[PDB]
């Protein structure tokens, strides 16, 4: 019931810029509710962060996140090799949960 | 004796949060004693503490004249107290909890120190 | 520690049943974890069928009588395994299916809300194509 | 039209913590003193009427293989085990060369009460605490002279278990599952809050549960692991079976001064007729529960013939039945019990006859693994009897695979026989401040 | 320091019974130390708490507006106050007391809650 | 918390005596933890007790209706806030502490009467 | 323990300069303690000159260009010592001169106000006259 | 810990010689400290538990156990602290024994 | 005890052992 999208939809950059990986939902959500994704090509994505700006056990301090109102801003500073990649925001407040496009990182 | 009427209504709750309320009346043992009575001795005075921090100091039904900005929460009263309970609403606010202690402190301050000024 | 694995991929006809099985790793049962099915179409945004949470099957709007959740907890030699079953399925239903399992034991740790909640664990995906 | 802050105090909200419980006894004392290895003096609080509390609606998440309240009982265990028989005799002038002939007679030279003189000191030591080391005379050597010393359990102190409540300070609360058939990990139906534990007995033993708490209407088989091998099971009773245990071998015990206030008691020549320690075991009964546990157990086990064969690792802790009657060890073998094939091809064999299991009474003990100090048991000087009504089994699953799984018996640690009964409870802290929005613009 | 005018009437001693008021300023002995003090610390938490849950806080002469049924006692003002001490009164309702208790406490909740929804 | 703006002017240190305020959230260590802890809820209660005694209880800024004899001070508000700091002024008062208590004590129990005397 | 001794006593003439050295014997620093100067007139009330407190020189109302205030701290032999120095001699001046130390460490002890101070220590003193 | 920019050298009575006397470096000096003589501990049984271990026969060759000391920097460091320590003993030639 | 010694030193003594009976000869 959440029309959640995601801008840029495509973006470049190299290894060690900070890029800007943002989200504003169709309504707010005060709960925090938001949970990053990061999906290798090939592969399965895995859970970076999640009620709103919290790490995950095993995950580099470089991913960091921001709940303000509607917007949900994902940051990725002194990006890495691996960072590459596809990116979703979801919610999880109402049901049932909604992604967004993707947005991807290249060279 | 405060977890009667847990997974009720907020409605419930509120009237059942003043039903129980407190009816009140070298050796290991002895340390395990020592440490308990310590801690729940702690963890009353920390409530106290922010209570009369508060203004609030011995009422159980507190009020505060703090407004509600839509960012700790969006819905309305009839939803919050009815399509919720007192730990879902607590997990909902969970970490706006230390900008609202806050909030309510320089409140308290303000009127207090508005009152006093006015009391010329 | 938690791995996720579940079945090959393989190619159907329209009009059959699906039944894709995952094998939960490291999950000591389903009533403190909770197992969601999502699916990712090809080159597009994910999508999410249902989920079984604490022995109670749900699915998605779109999937009313369509899609049904199962879900069997630790056994002598075989570990937790849940499988999804599709029926009548079309053209649009080609797309890699993901298998998704979090643990809900703590209310505080922010990964669940009142059944909808995120997905910690993934597996490695089911290829479908007709 | 618009809302304020109201600041709730009592509020019904609950947080997953770790707090230190202390002792709750039924107010004994009037027992004489008789002070038991668990202390009942310093467990001050007297339980009062229990204060029950049910919740409504209430689903709380239960995990009993990660309960903090069994490393709470077992570290209060081994603390009460050596403050217990940490104040009288020391017992060290003992690992000696045994001039020693089931039972041996064994000759030694011993101090006496003076630092000059020495004695000659003829004692009978059971065979499990003697240790090897063209005659008819050997010499030998006890169990422990590697590990640590050997010390008396104490003169006046009671091996009697009692039930023992743990309560928890203000602020917490402990929850209750009260559900039925409840396999300790998952969901809880409904839930109560409730301050002390039931009254739970510290029994020890190994292999073969004893007193506790029974099931509500069927056969309970909780494990952590279930489908791994390596990790032991833990059997639940729907209903429990009476044993009876004695040692009709009628002792004379005999104090020797071996110092200043040391008194050694040693077990003296057996008057009357002798005899060996034995349990009995009610056959039919035994096997019908048996038969239902295997029931119960196929279900877990995708319908496979459950077979039971007896403990095959030589250890002498490990493969015996451990527990005491009144003070004494007896370590039986459960293998008359332990071995029947269930479900292979349906029908009966059995029998219904009582069960009589030979036993290997020993009196150095040392309990707790490694970690406890160890103990020498004093004999009692009249006959011992104590009836014991089984509540629990403990088994283990044996690495090669076959249609058919064979449940030895056998468990872990000693934080075993108490997690059956710890498996319902959880600590948890309660936070009575809440914050909600109302129309109040006052104060 | 509240042991001054004990055997008094009970004029004198509420004239009294806020003359003294409080005019405040490994070992065994160590233990017996800290046991003392936090028993103290206690009986002064209960204390405090039954006052501020009866609404009375840190006020010494709390009134109330609970009724005074001819069942806890019978006798009238002169008598109560000149017939009689603060103990011979304290064993007339000796048994009474955790009713009075909680009546008190019903009251303090009831009218606080009259009055948060009378604020409107 | 409270030592921010320790060597200010008396303005600006009631400026700032609100501005933290307070943000809260066998062993011979854990005997040192024991005793740290006694001493401290022993100190808060002392305090609370002085607080609650004078009738302020949970007030910050507590006001009270007892004069000011040129016998304690006799210099004038502006050179009091302006000429002075915290520790100045204690140490100016230090020895007349205990009267100060006791006058306040005295004049609390004395509107106290009188207000509920009155309250007829 | 707390020792002051001083220079001895000598006549000097009117227009010359006179330098008094006070040592200060069990005294650990002039920061912790402060040293002051007062002079009693032949049979006639004292009077303050002025004093070096934590290393800030100040002198009374009528010593202003007229005398100096010197300290020096702990050395390897030699005691903290501190001199007094005027300038400008008359006949009026003629009195003996006290070399007084007192402990700051305290601020509650109350032998220091804000600079102004009593004397909880004396020296001997110095004769001078014309 | 180091300094912040100077050598700090503070005694409770500087003037009395049977007080120590406590000297804060400005800059630290490394040193290194080994015992290249590979051992070869026994543990016997000297007792129920009792377990007392002792030095065997050293293995390979036989070292002698020493500290290494940078001389230009110690030097230089003692120069810098006699320098300081010269104003608080009135410009007296300090001699280290 | 007295060491019957011979930088370092080699040094016998007569130690107790496991046992109260017997005695053993460490270097
Ligand atoms: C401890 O303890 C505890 C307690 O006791 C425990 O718990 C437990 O657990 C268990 C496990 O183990 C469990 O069990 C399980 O369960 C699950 C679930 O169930 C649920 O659900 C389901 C589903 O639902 C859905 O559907 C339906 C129909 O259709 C509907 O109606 C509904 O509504 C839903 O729907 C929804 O959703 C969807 C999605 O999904 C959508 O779409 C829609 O729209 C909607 O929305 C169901 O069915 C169920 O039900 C049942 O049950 C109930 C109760 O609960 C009842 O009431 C009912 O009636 C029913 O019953 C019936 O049936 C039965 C059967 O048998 C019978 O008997 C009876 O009589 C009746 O008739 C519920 O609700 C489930 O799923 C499972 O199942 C499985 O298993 C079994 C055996 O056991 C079998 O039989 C089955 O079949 C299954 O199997 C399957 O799967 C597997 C996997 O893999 C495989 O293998 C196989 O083969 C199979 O497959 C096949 O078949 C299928 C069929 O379907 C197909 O599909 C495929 O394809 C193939 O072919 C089980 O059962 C339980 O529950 C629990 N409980 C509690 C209380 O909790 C625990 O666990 C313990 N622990 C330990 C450690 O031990
Ligand atoms: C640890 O650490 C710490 C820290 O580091 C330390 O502390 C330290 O200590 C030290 C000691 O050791 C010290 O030092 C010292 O100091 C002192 C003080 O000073 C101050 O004061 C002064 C005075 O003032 C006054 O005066 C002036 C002029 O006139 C004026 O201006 C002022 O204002 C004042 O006046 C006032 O008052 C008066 C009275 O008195 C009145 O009358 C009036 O009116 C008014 O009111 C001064 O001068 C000074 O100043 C200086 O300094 C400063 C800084 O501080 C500066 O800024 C300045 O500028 C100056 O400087 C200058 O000078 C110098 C010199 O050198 C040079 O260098 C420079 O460059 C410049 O130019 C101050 O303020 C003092 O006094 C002292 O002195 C002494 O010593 C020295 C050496 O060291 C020398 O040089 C000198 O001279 C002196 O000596 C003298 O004395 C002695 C005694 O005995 C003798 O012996 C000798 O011989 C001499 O005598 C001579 O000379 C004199 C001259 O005057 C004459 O008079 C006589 O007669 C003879 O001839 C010292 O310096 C320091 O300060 C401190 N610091 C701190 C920070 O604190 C501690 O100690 C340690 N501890 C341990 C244990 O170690
Ligand atoms: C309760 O007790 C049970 C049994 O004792 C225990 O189950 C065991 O769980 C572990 C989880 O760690 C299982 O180990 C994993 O098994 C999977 C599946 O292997 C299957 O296939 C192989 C090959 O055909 C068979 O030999 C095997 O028997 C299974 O049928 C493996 O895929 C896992 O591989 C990981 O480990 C490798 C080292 O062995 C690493 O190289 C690597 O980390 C592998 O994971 C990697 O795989 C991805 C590709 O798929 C890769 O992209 C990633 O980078 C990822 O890192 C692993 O071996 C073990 O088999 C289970 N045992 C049994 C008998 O089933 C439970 O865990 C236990 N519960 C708890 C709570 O402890
Ligand atoms: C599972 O639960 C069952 C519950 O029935 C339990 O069986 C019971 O065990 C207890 C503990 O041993 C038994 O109580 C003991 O009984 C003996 C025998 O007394 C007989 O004779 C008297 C008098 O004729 C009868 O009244 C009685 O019914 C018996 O027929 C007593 O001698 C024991 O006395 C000890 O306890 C006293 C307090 O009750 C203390 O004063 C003192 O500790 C006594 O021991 C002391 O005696 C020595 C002198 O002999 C003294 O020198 C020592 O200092 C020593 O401390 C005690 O009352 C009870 O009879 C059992 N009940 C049944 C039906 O058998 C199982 O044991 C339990 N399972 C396990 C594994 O423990
Ligand atoms: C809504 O409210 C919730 C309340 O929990 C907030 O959730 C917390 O968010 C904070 C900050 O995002 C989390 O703190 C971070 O946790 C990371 C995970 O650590 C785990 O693993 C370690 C090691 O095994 C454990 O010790 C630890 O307990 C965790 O289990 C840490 O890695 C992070 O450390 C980072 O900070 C340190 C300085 O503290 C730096 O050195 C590094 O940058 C390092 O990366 C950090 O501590 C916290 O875990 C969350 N709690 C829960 C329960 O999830 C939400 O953030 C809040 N919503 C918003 C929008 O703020
Ligand atoms: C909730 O659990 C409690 C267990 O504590 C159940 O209460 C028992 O109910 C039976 C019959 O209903 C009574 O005979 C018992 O005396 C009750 N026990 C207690 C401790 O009160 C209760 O039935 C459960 N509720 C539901 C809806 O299942
Ligand atoms: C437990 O007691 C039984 C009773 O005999 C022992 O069973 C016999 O053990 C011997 C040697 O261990 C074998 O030779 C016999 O064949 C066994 N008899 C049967 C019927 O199997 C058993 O060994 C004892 N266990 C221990 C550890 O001593
Ligand atoms: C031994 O087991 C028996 C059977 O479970 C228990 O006997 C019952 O005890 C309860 C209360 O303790 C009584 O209400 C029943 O009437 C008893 N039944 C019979 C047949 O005696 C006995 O309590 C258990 N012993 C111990 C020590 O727990
Ligand atoms: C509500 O919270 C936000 C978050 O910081 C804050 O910026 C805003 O000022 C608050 N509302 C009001 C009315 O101040
Ligand atoms: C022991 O040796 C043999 C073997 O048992 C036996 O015949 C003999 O009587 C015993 N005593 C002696 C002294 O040999
Ligand atoms: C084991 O249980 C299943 C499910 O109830 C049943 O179908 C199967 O027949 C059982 N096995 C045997 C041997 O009866
Ligand atoms: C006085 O006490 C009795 C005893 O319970 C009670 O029934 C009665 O209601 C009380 N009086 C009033 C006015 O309620
Ligand atoms: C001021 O203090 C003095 C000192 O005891 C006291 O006598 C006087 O009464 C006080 N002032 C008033 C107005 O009471
Ligand atoms: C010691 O210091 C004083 C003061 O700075 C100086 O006058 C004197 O020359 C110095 N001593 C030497 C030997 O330079």
């Amino acid at each position: 019931d959440i029309q959640m999208t995601q801008s840029p939809s495509t973006l470049s950059a190299s290894t060690g810029d900070t890029v800007r990986i943002s989200c504003r939902a169709s309504q707010s959500i005060t709960g925090n509710w938001v949970a990053w994704y990061q999906q290798r090509p090939g592969k399965a994505p895995r859970l970076l962060i999640y009620r709103g700006a919290a790490l995950l056990g095993g995950v580099p301090s470089r991913f960091r996140g921001s709940a303000a109102g509607t917007d949900f801003t994902l940051t990725i500073g002194n990006l890495q090799a691996e960072d590459f990649g596809t990116f979703y925001c979801q919610q999880y407040d109402t049901y049932p949960g909604t992604f967004g496009q993707g947005t991807k990182v290249e060279v | 004796g405060f977890l009667g009427a847990a997974g009720s209504t907020m409605g419930a709750a509120s009237i059942t949060l003043t039903v129980q309320a407190r009816q009140l009346l070298l050796t290991v043992w002895g340390i395990k004693q020592l440490q308990a009575r310590v801690l729940a001795v702690e963890r009353y005075l920390q409530d106290q503490k922010f209570l009369g921090l508060w203004g609030c100091s011995g009422k159980i039904i507190c009020c505060t004249a703090v407004p509600w900005n839509s960012s700790w929460s969006n819905k309305t009263f009839e939803e919050i107290w009815n399509n919720m309970t007192w730990i879902e609403w607590e997990r909902e606010i969970s970490n706006y909890t230390s900008q609202i202690y806050d909030i309510l402190t320089i409140s308290q301050t303000q009127q207090e120190k508005n009152e006093k000024d006015l009391l010329e | 520690q938690i791995h996720l694995v579940q079945s090959g991929t393989e190619v159907k006809k329209p009009g059959s049943s699906v039944t894709v099985s995952c094998k939960a790793y490291g999950v000591n049962t389903f009533g403190l974890y909770a197992v969601n099915w999502v699916r990712q179409a090809p080159g597009q945004s994910l999508e999410y069928i249902g989920q079984i949470w604490r022995w109670k099957s749900s699915a998605s709007h779109h999937f009313r009588g369509r899609v049904l959740i199962s879900a069997v907890d630790l056994t002598g030699s075989s570990p937790p395994i849940s499988s999804l079953e599709i029926k009548n399925l079309t053209s649009d239903d080609t797309a890699v299916y993901f298998c998704t399992t979090t643990s809900t034991y703590d209310r505080w740790s922010g990964l669940h809300h009142d059944g909808v909640m995120a997905f910690s664990s993934w597996g490695q995906g089911t290829l479908i194509s007709v | 039209n618009n809302l304020w802050v109201t600041v709730y105090y009592g509020v019904p909200v609950w947080r997953d913590a770790d707090t230190t419980l202390f002792c709750a006894s039924d107010a004994k004392a009037y027992e004489t003193e008789v002070h038991n290895v668990w202390a009942t003096h310093a467990c001050v609080p007297t339980d009062p009427n229990p204060q029950e509390m049910h919740l409504k609606n209430v689903t709380e998440n239960f995990n009993m293989w990660k309960n903090n309240m069994v490393e709470q009982m077992h570290e209060d265990i081994i603390s009460l085990w050596d403050q217990s028989l940490k104040p009288c005799v020391k017992l060290t002038p003992l690992c000696v060369t045994l001039n020693c002939t089931d039972v041996r007679n064994c000759s030694f030279n011993m101090t006496t009460e003076l630092r000059d003189k020495q004695q000659k000191v003829y004692a009978l030591f059971y065979k499990l605490d003697i240790v090897p080391i063209s005659s008819n005379f050997s010499e030998y050597r006890l169990i422990n002279c590697n590990t640590s010393v050997i010390k008396q359990a104490c003169p006046k102190v009671s091996f009697d278990p009692i039930p023992i409540h743990y309560c928890t300070p203000a602020g917490y609360a402990i929850l209750r599952c009260n559900d039925k058939k409840f396999n300790g990990t998952g969901p809880c139906k409904n839930v109560s809050s409730v301050q002390c534990t039931h009254g739970i007995k510290p029994v020890v033993s190994t292999q073969l549960l004893l007193n506790g708490s029974l099931a509500e209407e069927g056969i309970i088989i909780r494990s952590e692991n279930l489908t791994n091998n390596a990790k032991t099971i833990i059997v639940h009773f729907n209903e429990s079976v009476k044993i009876n245990c004695t040692r009709p071998s009628n002792n004379t015990r005999t104090g020797i001064h071996i110092g200043p206030g040391q008194v050694f008691y040693k077990t003296g020549d057996i008057i009357g007729d002798i005899r060996k320690a034995y349990c009995n075991i009610s056959g039919a009964q035994w096997h019908k529960v048996l038969g239902r546990v295997a029931n119960k157990l196929k279900e877990h086990f995708n319908n496979k013939t459950i077979v039971f064969k007896p403990s095959s690792g030589g250890d002498p802790e490990i493969t015996m039945h451990s527990f005491n009657c009144r003070g004494e060890f007896f370590y039986c073998n459960t293998t008359k019990l332990f071995n029947s094939t269930w479900g292979g091809n349906k029908n009966e064999t059995r029998d219904n006859g009582t069960i009589t299991i030979p036993c290997r009474i020993k009196q150095i003990i040392n309990m707790w693994q490694g970690v406890g100090q160890a103990m020498y048991a004093p004999p009692i000087k009249g006959v011992i009897k104590c009836l014991s009504n089984i509540t629990g089994i403990l088994l283990t699953r044996d690495n090669d695979t076959e249609n058919n799984e064979t449940f030895r018996p056998g468990g872990g640690d000693m934080r075993d026989n108490w997690r059956n009964e710890l498996y319902k409870y959880k600590v948890v802290q309660i936070e009575p401040l809440g914050i909600a929005p109302t129309k109040c613009k006052r104060r």
